[PDB]
């Protein structure tokens, strides 16, 4: 997961 | 500028986010949005021209922020759908398993289900607890914009994703996909915003  | 929930703006003049929904506290125009697009007193751009600055955020922990927007903007109570809109009419959160839609500048709208709600992302810059997990597919660049039943229930703003190579999770399956987004309620009751609705 990362931003978006 | 017209403001419209997923619609591309810039913070300044460098990163692009999309826009969550219109909103007002008293008599300030602004929209809600994700926090990891702007700090606070940013400088928001839609077409070239400012149209407000970043009010408040709170990031990493949460994810949301608002931008307070010029008297000269016109907030409406739509998110985009391709060349079409979808109507604004409230914020019953959806329960899991209900199918929910997303729009923003790079993937458009997409639509899929709630599939988990609670849920931790772990981002470089720390973690973002209690969101909500969907299977609609995202892109960079989609932080921040609308994610809305067809109903008009506005569910929260797009926060992140298992982003694959090429910057979205759109090639992958349904089943195999992660976006995440943060609950619009608390972030109306934490700035006392009210939403726009038509």
């Amino acid at each position: 997961a990362a931003p978006l | 500028a017209n403001i419209v929930g997923g619609i591309e703006y810039s913070i300044n003049n460098a990163s692009l986010c999309s826009v969550g929904f219109s909103v007002t506290r008293g008599a300030t125009k602004g929209f809600v949005t994700a926090g990891h697009c702007g700090t606070v007193n940013a400088t928001a751009r839609i077409g070239g021209a400012v149209v407000g600055t970043f009010a408040a955020r709170v990031f990493p922990g949460n994810d949301r922020a608002w931008v307070s927007l010029t008297s000269a903007q016109t907030l409406l109570p739509r998110v985009a759908n391709g060349s079409s809109f979808v109507t604004v009419r409230g914020s019953t959160e959806a329960a899991v398993g209900a199918a929910v839609c997303r729009s923003g500048r790079t993937t458009g709208y997409q639509c899929g289900t709630i599939t988990a709600k609670n849920v931790t992302a772990n981002y470089a810059e720390g973690a973002v607890r209690g969101l909500t997990q969907g299977n609609a597919c995202m892109g960079r660049g989609d932080s921040g914009g609308s994610w809305i039943t067809s109903a008009g229930q506005a569910q929260g703003v797009a926060s992140g994703g298992n982003v694959q190579s090429n910057g979205n999770n759109c090639g992958i399956p349904a089943s195999q996909r992660s976006s995440l987004f943060e609950r619009l309620q608390p972030i109306l009751s934490q700035y006392g915003l009210s939403l726009v609705t038509g």
